[PDB]
Order: structure tokens, then C-alpha cells, then sequence
């Protein structure tokens, strides 16, 4: 029973592998890029099954020209005892062999086998460093990604910094797009994993992210640069970038990525004085994970110092587990700024003594200093009057008849005309 | 490596002792190159955290809060609230962040070591000039006496000299649009272009 | 059935008087209009507030200085009422395209 | 805005039809 | 069948400040208990209140005797004969709701009703189980069953006869309430039905009219609610029967805020003891407050806080705090001034609000179109 | 589609019982504390005559 | 023209919904495109002429 169903699943997975190989072969036909991402898109689906039988069948099936590069995976490859070339000795395309080696890499990655995984990944990316074909650039992106992933659970992410830097440059000269973006994101993750935020920031300023990058890669890059600018006091742009990242993240999957981005967005918005909307704290897939961040947010809204301290004491482990402890401390000292933002949002004119009384600041001069500091930033638009005690807010002129809507709607033109231009450029009529 | 680390530590402490800023940066920079990454073999130095907090306070001194927080990220989280040597500069940074300047002035005397006063003084000046900047970007017309009181310029002549130091001036009574049609015409013509000229 | 009808008639007459007065004025003390209409200041203020709220007479009431202001609302807005709706309309269109995207 | 959005959405829809029709022809090539 | 909420919400689930834990309501529940003897309300009564008193089993003895006798009678009438469709089997399950629902539980009754539904053809049985278990899941906090049954009735069952489901919006009084559903829909079907009630099983007419008024004046503040809830005939008649509700409604409509707040406090308190208590009494009294504040702020440009306090009940400082809290929440467009003691309204004109809505909706559409464009053509 | 395994897919413990599992989209203002209404009103006007 | 374009957009949405449940087998789109083109040309011309007038005549 189980053996029969397992065999059918293995056969259908092998058929999908055959189809992917044929698609990669067709990609070089016509001398055009793409048609490889079609095979690479179902990569998680194929990766899910990856039985030993199907992997061995594929290895024996597409490698009629036996060389040593396969004679390394064979020692770890286990064949069925009692239990197909799709068919001459035509030499293998580099993309095809890279693909099959990549699924080997993924299987050995899944089964917690890491050291020989490091070896096979090393032998995989050693060869592709010699090629100069754009068809092998799309596959190279995933190759590097799972190479870094292999080195991650091997706890040697620091070693690969040189290799990723070299491949990133190589992609930069060859005007690579997918490989360049994947390498840049891997480099950013490497820098962050060892808290080298200054190095990551310096790298970001000197490297331009390709606009034609994939949605997932764009989201990852946005999250990484948002974390950079958030731990680098550029809170407003960090929040903007994090929201942009959440927009481009996959909707169905990517639970962990969305959880991390939501946690950081909560902390950044709280630091900015704004209040995150309660809606995100309610989705199932996000609720419990954000539960520690929820009890925190309430305190920020109330300014209850004791509640903040208790939440920190009972959830510091979780906060450090996702690396939000330091930002949370900065928030613990910016709760007052949040309160001042709320006060100035509600009131138009208000005496400083009222500020001190409402915020429990225990001093009118201290409230004066705090509101002056907050209004120095873009936190509050006001105009303090020390002669009397006002915190008079700026007059709200009619935004219409003010050239501001013209500017916004001009940006929206630029965007929509740009979208139309790319859409009409990417029509790609066929030859026959 | 241990002896090189000792050399650089003595160099940095001499640099602060010399009372010179630019050399101090280079000495601590090389020491950071020798401090805490990939080393894993050097014994825990007794001067580790003293100079770590030294560097943090220095970064605070010249308005380098971003670098201050990055270097905070570099060092372990356990010592941030435990080691006094870095507890101090972090504390003044937080008080500066809130705006409790008087708290910073009070805590200027709570240094964990004598090898802190050097840029403690320049940070006491930095908070005052930041106060002045936030004041000018906050108030409308602040009277001279209040500025003298809250700028911590105890000597009124000192306050006046600092007023002359900045373009922010005393004033007489001691109380310190058009339709462009050019660029947006270009924008409209750009829209016209993007409509025409084929794909 | 005669008290109710007469009270309704009195309110109708009060509204008709109040619109047949203040028509000259663009910003008038409620005290002056109370004097002109021979009613209490609080009573006429309540009636004015109710009339504004029911949108039976355009204007606003600045209680801070005890004044009543009169103006009109521009009817140029109509194009946005189309514009906005069209946007939501094509929102649906985009949604449909997403389904076709699921085809590909 | 309005006109652009409409024009942009129409162009995007025209791209969907092409990106579908092309893969239809390619799959038929089968 | 089981009308008076079985007194169980007001029973010992309203302790502390409401304090309702023992009174004549416990007597009413116990008389509803002893007649058609039941042990199902005795689950929690076997745990916390009257846990192991003499009566707890002194009633259980002949209760079990009676229920065993009647279940035996039903089983004999079910096995001896072979009655089809709406039959003695449906009688067994309707009793089983009059029973084990009020003996132990709904689970057996839910199963039996499912079986007879597979056996029956007509539709009132399905509505019967809908309301049976809506009230049971108001006893035991069930909503998924209610919405499943409602979908079954409305989408599929309501293709023969009609005129029945409307009042089963009572769940919609408490489904999406604290944002959109304590009102809007819950009022547009209460209003659509108030003329033709014909559902006295769930609630008496007076209670239905009070619910209708409560949800309508939060659904509709002054968007010509008068055309349906003030000029309304039957609502006006029952309001003639109910002075408190009529005063509470007309005080808001006639801008008599000083008494409107006292009516709202009475409504809050009498609402804190209901099937409607636990869901949204806090929410309703916040929304009505915001509604009255926006009604007063409208038709004004700048209001002295003193005028508000004297005309809106009391509490210059109370009103200041409330306005601060409500502006901080983004509702109640107005800006509050301190010791000058002015409140300025900043409601944008039609053009500015139109522009802001254009920006918002267009940003939504542009993000959608950007995502769509980028996932296509890679 | 990437599953973003580089970020650990934070497991929601053991899908433990939530607060309400209700359908009840609420706001930030529903979590504060309140003390009825009438008490407030009398408590703030008997100082002036109620 | 914007009202006509709204009606055309409703028709376009209705027609596109049919596109899904329809294999390869007046267009509310072509009319939509024509209205869009006339709107953009008219308003672009009017804007540009207006502002050229603002800035050439003092």
C-alpha cells in the first residue's frame, strides 16, 4: 500500500524533473533568457518530495556520459535493491547538470546532512564560476542561495563572505540581474547575522539593487535595508521600506518572513510615535508570534512604565531571539515622545503645565524640553511660546490649491505611464 | 595577539591622555580591528569594556548616534545593562534621546572611571548646542534671559558670545506663493512625449 | 392634534423667518439675530444649530465668538464622484486580471 | 491619474492576453 | 420553547461590579429547570455555584427517571414504527432539545437533528435547528454552527418559501459588531422586519423594538433615520409603550444631550445584563458618545468647552478628556484648545475629502497594479 | 514561490487556545478601563450643585 | 467624458469577467481607450496652454 503510493509519487516527480530538464534545454533554444525560471519556480514543490529512489533514478537517467562530477554524489546516493534514459550520449548542457546537482543539494539539505552537503555545494559552484552564459545565471542565483543556506545550519556563514563578494562582483560586470540581487541579499544577511550593520550600510550605499529583480528578492532586500536604517536611527525611511517589503511579500506562504517584518514594523512604528494597527495582531498565522509585541504596544499607548518593564522582563528571551531588544529599549525611552505626539494630535493649543500633568513628567520645564526636542524632528508640527506657555500647532492650510496635489498626482502619472510603457514593451510576439 | 592588543590599548589610553581627538579615533579603530571578531582566542581583557564604553561615549560626543548604536549592536547585549563602563554612556545617550538634558548634567559626575572626562566635557557642550538648534527650530522668538537660563550658559557674557558664534542673533528687544509654470510645464510636455513617440 | 399641528406651524414660521432674515448677513452675532427675531439667545442658537444640522440652511455657527456664518458649498465636486467610482470599478478589473494571472 | 490608470490597466490586460496567447501557442507546439 | 435566555447570563456570570450572582433570577432559572427537569444548566452548577448541595442530586434522581422514561418512550415509538420524513423522529429530537439540551447537552440533539434533516424534506425544521443552536451557542459561545446553519438556510433552503431567516440576524447583532455589525446590517433587517415580526419564539415584541432602536441609532446617526425609525409607525407605537427607549431615542434626535447621556447610562447598564452585554456594551456606549459628540460638533465652528459641558451633561474636564481620547482615535474631526477653552472643527470640505479619498483608493489600486505587473512578465 | 526558510518560520507554539477566536475586528480603544457613566456624571456635578 | 468613461469601465469589468470563463472563442475596451486618449490630449493641452499663458503674459 504505502510502497505503491510512494512509487507513484516518485514516478510523477521524476516526470516533472524530465519536464524541467526539457524546459532548460528549450531555454537555450532560440538563444533567449528565461524559460529556466519556469523549472525553478516549482523548485519548492520538487524539493518537498526528493526521495532517494527518485534522485537516484534522475542521476542515472540524465548522465549517460559518466564523469567524476557525478561520481562524488554517488557515494552518498542510495539505490533501490529490487526497484531510465530519456537518449544517446549527447553531452549534458551545463544548466541541466547544475539543476540536477541543485536538487541533490536540496535533498541532502532537507535530511539534516550538512557536511557532505557542504562538499557537494562546493563542487556545484566550483564549476559554474567558469561559465559565461546568461542561461546559467538564473540557475546560479538559486545555487548561491542554497549554498549559503547550507553554510547556515553548518554555522559557517562568516566564511562565505569572500565567495559571495566575488560572485556579486562577477555578476555586476556581466550585468546580471537575478544573480546580482540574490548575491546582494545573501551578503546583507551575512552581514546582519554577525551584527556588522555598519558594513552592511556601507555596502548598500555603494551597491544599486536591480529594478528588474524578483518579487521575493525585492522583499528580502527591502527587509534587510529596513533593519539597517532602523538600527541606524533612520526610523521614518525604515518604516516606509518595511511597509513596502510587506506589500511585495508573498501572500499565502512566507509566514516566518512576514512575522519578522511585522515585528520590526511594529517596533519601528512605535519608535516613530505612531501606533500599529490592531488588525495585524489578529491574523492567526501572525497572532501568537506577535502576542509579546502586542502586550508591549498597549503599554506604549498607555505609557505605563511598570507594564513596559514587566513585559520586557517576561519576554526578553523572545525579543532577543528576533533581535529587537535594543530597539525595544529605545522605545522604552521614546514612550514619552509617543505620548507627546498623541497630545499634539488631539490638542491645538495647550499650556506646558497641562503637558506635564498629562504625561506625568513631574516638571513644566522638562515637558518644555521634551516637546521642543520632539518638534525639532518631524514628530510634531507646532510652535512653542515660552513667553506664555502655548504649544500652538501649525495652522492647517487647505492642501488643495497648494501645488501639493499636483506633485503627488505627477508622481502617480510617472508611475502609471511607466507601467504602461513596460507593459507595452513586454508583449514579446513569437516567431511562429 | 595579546601583546599587540596591549600595545593598542595603551596607545588609545595615551591618546585620550594626550587630550587629542583625531589620533584617538585611529587607535580605537585599529583596536576594534583587534577586539572581538573572529578572534575567539584572546583571553577576556580587563580593559575590554572600559575602552568599549570609552569609544561609545566618544561616538556620542561628536553627534554620531548612528555609529553609537551600531557599535552597541556589536558588543554583547548582556554587558549593556550589566557593565557600568558601558552602562554609563548608554545612559547619557538615552537621556539625550528623551531630552532630559538636566539629567545628563547631573550624571556628568557619575563616570565609572577618570578616563571619561575628556569628551564628557565636549558632550556637555554638544548637548547645549543641540539644545540651541532644537530651540531655534522650536520656538518663535525666545527671550535672552530664558535662553541664558536653559542653555546652561551660566555666565551671560558666555551666552552672548555663543549667540555671536551662531547666526542665531539677539535681535532688537533681546528676543532671539508664485505659480512656477516652468518645471510643471516641462512635466506636462513630458506626459505628452510619453503618450506619443510610440512604445 | 391642534397643539401638535400648531407647534409644527410655529417651528415652520420660525425657520421661514430665520431664513428670510440673516440672508443679508454673512457673519452676524447671535445676539443681534435674537434681538431681531425677538427670541432668547439660547433658543435661537438651538434652532439655528438644528437647522444647520438638518442641512435646511447652509452655514456654520461659531459659538466661540457668538456668531453665525453663512456660505455655500461648491458643486464642482461631481467629477470626483465619477472619478472615485471609476477607480473602484477598475479595482474590480484588476482583480479579474489577477484571476487571469492565476491562469498563467 | 484617472486616464493614466485606465490606460495603464488596459495595457496591462493586453499584456496578460498576449502572455497567455503565447504560452497557448507554445503548449500547442507540443 | 426556551425564551428567557435561561436567565444564565444574568445568573452568576454577572458577578463583581454587576454583582448578579444570586437573586430571584436564580429562582426563575430553577423553576424553568424543575419543570422539564434538566441537568444541563447544572454542569457549571455542579462545579462552582451550588456545587454539592442536597438539591443538586435530590432533583437529579427524578430528573433522570423522567428523562429515561421519555427517552424510552421515544425509542419505542421510533423502533416500533417506521414513520418517514417529518415524523415521530423529529418529535424525538425536538424533545431531545426540550430534553438533553435541557438534560445534558446539544451534541446528541445536534446529531439527531442532522439525522432527521437527512430524513426530512421541509424547511422549518432547519430553521428550528438554526435558532435552537443559535441560542445554545449563546449559552456555550458557538458561532460557527450559527453561520453554517444561516448559510444553509439562506443560500439553499430559501428557494421554496420565504419570510423566516430575517430575525436570525440576531447573531449579526454580535458577529462583526465592534466595527460594522452591531449596526448597518443588524439594523437593515431589524427595520425590514419590525412591521411583520411573527417570531415571538426568540423574543417578545417590546424587546425586539428596543433592539431595533438601539442598533438603528448607531447604524444611522442622523442620515435620515427619522424616515425609518422616527417616522416609523410600529416603532413609534411600541415606544409609546416604552417611555425610556423613546426618551433615549428622541433625546439624541432632538439634540437634548443633557438627558441623552442619562438615557445612555441607563441603556449601558440595562445592556450590561443581556445576551448583548458581553459582546459590546463598552463598544456601544463609546460609539453613541462619539456619535452625539460629532452631532454637536457639526453645525458649529468653534465651541466653548463650558458650553459643551453645560449643554452636554457635565464635566468641562470630563468633556476635555473624552474629546482628547476620541480625536486621538482619529474619529470626531475637531481640534481642542486649552485654557482659551475652544474646540475647533476641522471637517474638510467636499473637495479636500474627495482628493484625500482619491489618493487613498488610487494608492490601493496602484499597489495592486504594481504587484500584478511585476509578477507578470517577471 | 520562495518559502523564505532563511527566516525561521516561527511556529505558533502548539496552535494553543487563543483569546476568543471570535470574528470580532476591534480597534485600539476597546482595551482601556472604564467605570460606567452615571457615577462620573454625579461625581463631577455634585461639586457644583447636583 | 469622465461619466461616459465610468460607464465604459463598468462595461469593461463586466466583459473581462466573461473573459475568464471563455476559451479563445463594440469593445468596452476600445471605447475606453478612445475616451482616455481624448481626455489626456484635451487636459494636457489645456494645462500647458494655461501655464504658458501665465508665464508669457507677465
Amino acid at each position: 500500500a504505502a510502497e505503491h503510493s510512494q512509487r507513484e509519487l516518485d514516478t510523477v516527480t521524476l516526470e516533472d524533473i524530465k519536464e524541467h530538464v526539457k524546459q532548460l534545454e528549450k531555454a537555450v533554444s532560440g538563444k533567449e533568457p528565461r524559460f529556466v525560471l519556469r523549472a525553478l519556480r516549482m523548485l519548492p514543490s520538487t524539493s518537498r518530495r526528493l526521495n532517494h529512489y527518485v534522485l537516484y533514478k534522475a542521476v542515472q537517467g540524465f548522465f549517460t556520459s559518466n564523469n567524476a562530477t557525478r561520481d562524488f554524489l554517488l557515494p552518498f546516493l542510495e539505490e533501490p535493491m529490487d526497484t531510465f534514459r530519456p537518449a544517446a550520449s549527447t553531452p549534458l548542457l551545463p544548466e541541466v547538470e547544475a539543476y540536477l546537482q541543485l536538487l541533490v543539494v536540496i535533498f541532502m539539505m532537507n535530511s539534516k546532512r550538512y557536511k557532505e552537503a557542504q562538499k557537494i555545494s562546493d563542487d556545484l559552484m566550483q564549476k559554474i564560476s567558469t561559465q559565461n552564459r546568461r542561461a546559467l545565471d538564473l540557475v546560479a542565483a538559486k545555487c548561491y542561495y542554497y549554498h549559503a543556506r547550507v553554510y547556515e545550519f553548518l554555522d559557517k556563514l562568516d566564511v562565505v563572505r569572500s565567495f559571495l563578494h566575488a560572485r556579486l562582483r562577477t555578476a555586476t560586470l556581466r550585468h546580471d540581474a537575478d544573480g546580482q540581487a540574490t548575491l546582494l541579499n545573501l551578503l546583507l544577511r551575512n552581514y546582519l547575522h554577525y551584527s556588522l550593520y555598519d558594513q552592511a550600510e556601507k555596502l548598500v550605499s555603494k551597491s544599486v539593487f536591480p529594478e528588474q529583480a524578483n518579487n521575493n528578492e525585492w522583499a528580502r532586500y527591502l527587509y534587510y535595508t529596513g533593519r539597517i536604517k532602523a538600527i541606524q536611527l533612520e526610523y521614518s525611511e525604515a518604516r516606509r521600506t518595511m511597509t513596502n517589503a510587506l506589500r511585495k511579500a508573498p501572500q499565502h506562504t512566507a509566514v516566518g518572513f512576514k512575522q519578522t517584518v511585522h515585528k520590526l514594523l511594529i517596533v519601528v512604528e512605535l519608535l516613530l510615535g505612531e501606533i500599529p494597527d490592531r488588525l495585524q495582531f489578529r491574523q492567526p498565522s501572525l497572532k501568537r508570534s506577535l502576542m509579546p509585541y502586542f502586550l508591549l504596544t498597549q503599554a506604549v499607548r498607555t505609557g505605563n512604565l511598570a507594564k513596559f518593564n514587566q513585559v520586557l522582563d517576561q519576554f526578553g528571551e523572545k525579543f532577543q531571539a528576533d533581535g529587537t531588544y535594543t530597539l525595544i529599549i529605545r522605545l522604552r525611552h521614546n514612550v514619552i515622545k509617543t505620548g507627546v505626539r498623541m497630545i499634539s494630535l488631539s490638542y491645538s493649543r495647550i499650556s506646558l503645565a497641562d503637558i506635564a500633568q498629562k504625561l506625568q513628567l513631574d516638571s513644566p520645564e522638562d515637558a518644555e524640553f521634551i516637546v521642543a526636542k520632539a518638534i525639532r524632528d518631524g514628530v510634531i508640527e507646532a510652535s512653542i511660546n515660552h513667553e506664555k506657555g502655548y504649544v500652538q500647532s501649525k495652522e492647517m492650510i487647505d492642501i488643495y490649491s497648494t501645488r501639493e496635489p499636483q506633485l503627488a498626482f505627477h508622481q502617480r502619472i510617472s508611475f502609471c505611464l511607466d507601467i504602461h510603457n513596460m507593459s507595452v514593451k513586454a508583449m514579446r510576439f513569437p516567431p511562429k | 595577539l595579546i601583546l599587540a592588543r596591549d600595545i593598542l590599548e595603551i596607545g588609545a589610553q595615551w591618546s585620550i591622555l594626550r587630550k587629542d581627538i583625531p589620533s584617538f579615533e585611529r587607535y580605537m579603530a585599529q583596536l576594534k580591528c583587534y577586539y572581538f571578531d573572529y578572534k575567539e582566542q584572546l583571553p577576556e581583557s580587563a580593559y575590554m569594556h572600559q575602552l568599549l564604553g570609552l569609544n561609545l561615549l566618544f561616538l556620542l560626543s561628536q553627534n554620531r548616534v548612528a555609529e553609537f548604536h551600531t557599535e552597541l549592536e556589536r558588543l554583547p547585549a548582556k554587558d549593556i545593562q550589566t557593565n557600568v563602563y558601558i552602562k554609563h554612556p548608554v545612559s547619557l545617550e538615552q537621556y539625550l534621546m528623551e531630552g532630559s538634558y538636566n539629567k545628563v548634567f547631573l550624571a556628568k559626575g557619575n563616570i565609572p572611571a577618570e578616563s571619561y572626562t575628556f569628551f564628557i566635557d565636549i558632550l556637555l557642550d554638544t548637548i547645549r548646542d543641540e539644545i540651541a538648534g532644537c530651540i531655534e527650530k522650536a520656538y518663535e522668538k525666545i527671550l535672552f534671559t530664558e535662553a541664558t537660563r536653559i542653555l546652561f550658559f551660566n555666565t551671560p557674557k558666555k551666552m552672548t558670545d555663543y549667540a555671536k558664534k551662531r547666526g542665531w542673533v539677539l535681535g532688537p528687544n533681546n528676543y532671539y506663493t508664485t505659480i512656477p509654470s516652468t518645471e510643471l510645464a516641462k512635466q506636462v510636455i513630458e506626459y505628452a512625449r510619453q503618450l506619443e513617440m510610440i512604445v | 392634534i391642534i397643539s401638535t399641528h400648531l407647534a409644527k406651524l410655529y417651528d415652520n414660521l420660525l425657520e421661514q423667518n430665520l431664513i428670510r432674515v440673516i440672508e443679508p448677513f454673512s457673519r452676524v452675532q447671535i445676539e443681534h439675530i435674537s434681538s431681531l427675531i425677538k427670541l432668547s439667545k439660547a433658543d435661537v442658537e438651538r434652532k439655528l444649530s438644528q437647522m444647520i444640522l438638518d442641512k435646511k440652511f447652509h452655514g456654520i455657527l461659531d459659538q466661540g465668538e457668538g456668531v453665525l456664518i453663512i456660505f455655500d458649498e461648491p458643486p464642482v465636486d461631481k467629477t470626483y464622484e465619477a472619478a472615485l467610482e471609476t477607480i473602484q470599478n477598475m479595482s474590480k478589473v484588476v482583480d479579474s486580471l489577477y484571476n487571469k494571472a492565476k491562469k498563467l | 491619474y484617472l486616464a493614466s490608470l485606465i490606460r495603464s490597466v488596459v495595457a496591462l490586460h493586453n499584456l496578460i492576453n498576449n502572455k497567455i496567447a503565447n504560452r497557448d501557442a507554445e503548449k500547442k507546439e507540443g | 420553547p426556551k425564551n428567557p435566555d435561561l436567565r444564565i447570563a444574568q445568573l452568576r456570570f454577572l458577578l463583581s461590579l454587576p454583582e448578579h450572582r444570586g437573586d430571584a433570577a436564580v429562582r426563575d432559572e430553577l423553576m424553568a429547570a424543575v419543570r422539564d427537569n434538566n441537568m444541563a444548566p447544572y454542569y457549571e452548577a455542579l462545579c462552582k455555584s451550588l456545587d454539592w448541595q442536597i438539591d443538586v442530586d435530590l432533583l437529579n434522581k427524578m430528573k433522570k427517571a423522567n428523562e429515561d422514561e421519555l427517552k424510552r418512550l421515544d425509542e419505542e415509538l421510533e423502533d416500533a414504527e417506521k414513520n418517514l420524513g417529518e415524523s415521530e423522529i423529529r418529535d424525538a429530537m425536538m424533545a431531545k432539545a426540550e430534553y438533553l439540551c435541557r438534560i445534558g447537552d446539544k451534541e446528541g440533539a445536534l446529531t439527531a437533528f442532522r439525522k432527521t434533516y437527512d430524513k426530512t424534506v421541509a424547511l422549518g425544521h432547519r430553521l428550528d435547528i438554526v435558532f435552537y443552536l443559535l441560542r445554545i451557542g449563546l449559552f456555550y459561545m458557538d458561532n460557527d454552527l450559527i453561520t453554517r446553519n444561516t448559510e444553509k438556510a439562506k443560500s439553499l433552503i430559501e428557494e421554496g418559501g420565504d419570510w423566516d431567516r430575517r430575525n436570525r440576524l440576531k447573531v449579526y447583532q454580535g458577529l462583526y459588531c465592534v466595527a460594522i455589525r452591531d449596526f448597518k446590517q443588524a439594523a437593515e433587517l431589524f427595520l425590514d422586519t419590525v412591521s411583520t415580526f411573527t417570531s415571538y419564539e426568540l423574543m417578545d415584541y417590546k424587546t425586539f423594538v428596543t433592539y431595533t432602536v438601539y442598533v438603528s441609532m448607531i447604524a444611522l446617526e442622523r442620515p435620515d433615520l427619522r424616515e425609518k425609525v422616527i417616522k416609523g409607525a410600529e416603532i413609534l407605537e411600541v415606544l409609546h409603550s416604552l417611555p425610556a427607549v423613546r426618551q433615549y431615542l428622541f433625546s439624541l434626535y432632538e439634540c437634548r444631550y443633557s438627558v441623552f447621556f442619562q438615557s445612555l447610562a441607563v441603556v449601558e447598564q440595562e445592556m450590561k445584563k443581556d445576551w448583548l452585554f458581553a459582546p459590546h456594551y463598552r463598544y456601544y456606549v463609546r460609539e453613541m458618545r462619539i456619535h452625539a459628540y460629532s452631532q454637536l460638533l457639526e453645525s458649529y465652528r468653534s465651541l466653548t468647552l463650558g458650553y459643551m459641558a453645560e449643554a452636554f451633561g457635565v464635566g468641562v474636564e470630563f468633556i476635555d478628556q473624552e474629546l482628547s481620547r476620541f480625536i486621538a482615535a482619529g474619529r470626531l474631526h475637531c481640534k481642542i484648545d486649552k485654557v482659551n477653552e475652544i474646540v475647533e472643527t476641522n471637517r474638510p470640505d467636499s473637495k479636500n475629502w474627495q482628493y484625500q479619498e482619491t489618493i487613498k483608493k488610487g494608492d490601493l489600486l496602484l499597489n495592486r497594479v504594481q504587484k500584478l505587473s511585476r509578477v507578470i512578465n517577471m | 514561490d520562495d518559502e523564505f526558510e532563511e527566516f525561521p518560520a516561527e511556529d505558533w507554539a502548539g496552535l494553543d487556545e487563543d483569546e476568543d477566536a471570535h470574528v470580532w475586528e476591534d480597534n485600539w480603544d476597546d482595551d482601556n478601563v472604564e467605570d460606567d457613566f452615571s457615577n462620573q456624571l454625579r461625581a463631577e456635578l455634585e461639586k457644583h450643585g447636583y | 467624458v469622465v461619466k461616459e468613461m465610468l460607464e465604459l469601465a463598468k462595461n469593461y469589468n463586466k466583459a473581462v469577467e466573461e473573459e475568464d470563463k471563455m476559451t479563445p472563442e463594440q469593445d468596452p475596451k476600445r471605447h475606453l481607450e478612445e475616451h482616455v486618449d481624448v481626455l489626456m490630449t484635451s487636459n494636457i493641452v489645456q494645462c500647458l496652454a494655461a501655464m504658458l499663458d501665465t508665464v508669457v503674459f507677465k
